[PDB]
């Protein structure tokens, strides 16, 4: 569990006279990902990033994160700099031949980098489209693309899998339709089966 | 076996085993509600209709009959940072229920 | 000392001197919650989470922290007939909180 | 000293639990006072000024009211020739120390044709609901009944009133909360505390 959650935790505690715009936040670790390196007709890294994110009907979500590791994938002449920008798609349709250069895409958010850390973009539409799945679409997926400008790293990237560190991760502002009612019913059996 | 009133309960969630999914806190003060709700029952223990007639019951069958219980009234929530049963971290500003706000005999 | 739950009290006024200002009726069933909230606690006392916190914490110190309490948890009104404070005679069809409709740990 | 109407309203709701009254609580009020005067060439009627001490709490809604009186023919001999005549009943606002009907303002409440000897039962929940808010200014909680005989019937047909002990009129008040039971449960507490230790 990310210190992202925990820090959080932190701020709503110091904070008392402070009261957050949401209760229930969780997150959600990227479950797996495809990724295609720049290539001339394309030049940028494409990145599909697959989540397993399941928020209960009764529950109104209002904000998510996708929290990413922008970083210089240690390339010699890294120190030539790191500048660049990044975008996010969520993914309608999807096919198993190249990232972007392919399916159906609806842009999120597009995002200037530069210094070497946590970017956060803000994708809470593809998200709620996820909560109302209605079957028919496959989704639960979206596709993040990384464009190295030219005075750059030529290995300008988002930590993603199959690596280990500072993978991607979704973060999940949510409250209740029934305005606590119906939350703290299923905490209640909830705790009962933790509670033997 | 006084007034029912609240006292200090800290709970440490290792010692109850509530570690294994309980994030933070590892401890927090959830309260007590101890004493006894000895005739008469007075506003200071929010008493119900029940709890005063069972009272004045007790009075007259304490062999057969039982006096009203001091027990919490209303609770407090507090913060707690959780994994769920899919080990999906959880964090909740208003975890209601876990501490006591007031107390009194029912 | 079982399982919580609800047990049948029959209230007479006239034994709790409530005969003086109670006309009607003279004797009803009020009910009454016996048994102990021993572990664990299931969704048929309808308890809190404190009341699970505190039933775990007994259990695990049972020498400090007492267990939850068997309680009324929503209350059945009865029709009353009185006489007022000013000696005037009151009907009321609705008179909230005289029986157990359901039983709990607290 | 309880009205049995009172105790009969508790057997009805009671016995008929599948069936709730649109009232939930239900008050009587015996009169306090009884101002009669006799019927005279002038105003050929009996007059009563029936005063009263109607209080109902604030964050009370009522919603009927309702004035019980026992009509009937003073044993009158030669009473048997008929008993027929109409009754009504005014809401006092301004009064006067003077005579009966004959002075102060009044605003109509209830006209009631009558026949048997019994009690009868006047709408007259506007009057109790202007002595409910009483904003103080003109001085009320009290109304006038008159009695009208008519030609074939008793030369004394009136409505039973103090200073007689016997079937004397009262009030009957249904009411509800405005605040849906809640400042309701919690006066009924804190009187039930008084009648603990009582
Ligand atoms: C991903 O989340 C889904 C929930 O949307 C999980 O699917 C549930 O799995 C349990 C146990 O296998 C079933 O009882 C539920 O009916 C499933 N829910 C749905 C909506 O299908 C799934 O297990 C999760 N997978 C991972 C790897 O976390
Ligand atoms: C008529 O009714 C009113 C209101 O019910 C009575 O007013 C009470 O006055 C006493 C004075 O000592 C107060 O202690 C009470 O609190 C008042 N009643 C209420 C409900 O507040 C008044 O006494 C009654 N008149 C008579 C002659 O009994
Ligand atoms: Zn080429
Ligand atoms: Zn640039
Ligand atoms: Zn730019
Ligand atoms: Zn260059
Ligand atoms: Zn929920
Ligand atoms: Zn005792
Ligand atoms: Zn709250
Ligand atoms: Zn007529
Ligand atoms: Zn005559
Ligand atoms: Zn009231």
């Amino acid at each position: 569990p990310p210190q992202y959650m925990i820090d959080l935790y932190n701020r709503y505690t110091t904070d008392k006279s402070s009261t957050p715009a949401s209760n229930i936040v969780r997150s959600f670790s990227v479950e797996d990902a495809i990724s295609t390196a720049a290539t001339e007709d394309f030049p940028f890294q494409k990145h599909i990033l697959i989540f397993n994110i399941s928020i209960p009907r009764h529950e109104q979500i209002t904000r998510a994160e996708l929290r990413l590791y922008v970083s210089c994938q240690n390339d010699v002449d890294s120190t030539h700099g790191l500048e660049g920008s990044m975008v996010v798609y969520d993914v309608l349709e999807d096919s198993e031949t190249w990232d972007q250069a392919t399916g159906t895409k609806t842009f999120l958010v597009s995002q200037d980098i530069r210094d070497e850390g946590w970017e956060t973009l803000e994708v809470s539409s593809a998200v709620k489209r996820w909560v109302r799945a209605d079957s028919t679409t496959n989704k639960n997926k979206l596709e993040v693309t990384v464009q190295s400008h030219r005075e750059s790293c030529d290995t300008l990237d988002i930590s993603v899998p199959p690596g280990s560190k500072n993978l991607p991760f979704f973060v999940v502002f949510s409250n209740d339709r029934s305005n606590g009612t119906k939350e703290t019913r299923l905490e209640l059996k909830e705790m009962i089966g933790h509670e033997q | 076996g006084s007034h029912c009133q609240k006292t200090s309960l800290r709970v440490n969630f290792e010692d109850i085993g509530w570690d294994s999914w309980i994030i933070a806190p590892k401890e927090y003060e959830a309260y007590e509600c101890k004493g006894g709700c000895f005739f008469p029952l007075a506003d200071d223990v929010t008493p119900t209709k029940h709890a005063i007639v069972q009272t004045l019951v007790h009075l007259k069958f304490p062999t057969k009959v039982g006096k009203a219980c001091c027990v919490p009234t209303k609770l407090s929530p507090i913060s707690v940072l959780y994994k769920d049963d899919m080990g999906v971290p959880t964090l909740k500003y208003h975890y209601e229920g876990m501490s006591v706000a007031e107390c009194g005999c029912r």
